[PDB]
């Protein structure tokens, strides 16, 4: 999904990120996540949903 | 059965018959139970 100029969309459970937006990822291979929260996401390229 | 995987962010009680002592597991690993061993119910979100 990509969200177009002057829009924005909510996706619940954000990506846990470190200081470059890089996605950190968990031991066990699993994508670090921050339960129970929601981001809003502005206009840039389409990001995938994890 | 005897061959358990729960998701990630879940877990599962086995209880240890041997002990009657009763535990709960977590993380997204895959689980094997023994043959005392046995679980109490399927995995539920934690």
């Amino acid at each position: 999904v990509t969200v177009p100029p002057r829009h924005y969309c909510t996706v619940a459970n954000p990506v846990s990120r470190d200081a470059q937006g890089l996605v950190l990822f968990d031991v066990t291979g699993q994508v670090r996540l921050r339960h129970a929260d929601l981001e809003i996401r502005l206009a840039q390229d389409p990001f995938p949903l994890y | 059965e005897f061959i358990i995987r729960i998701p990630p962010y879940h877990y599962i009680h086995v209880l240890d018959q041997n002990s009657n002592v009763s535990r709960v597991e977590v993380g997204p690993k895959t689980y094997i139970r023994q043959d005392n061993e046995r679980v109490l119910f399927a995995p539920m979100r934690m």
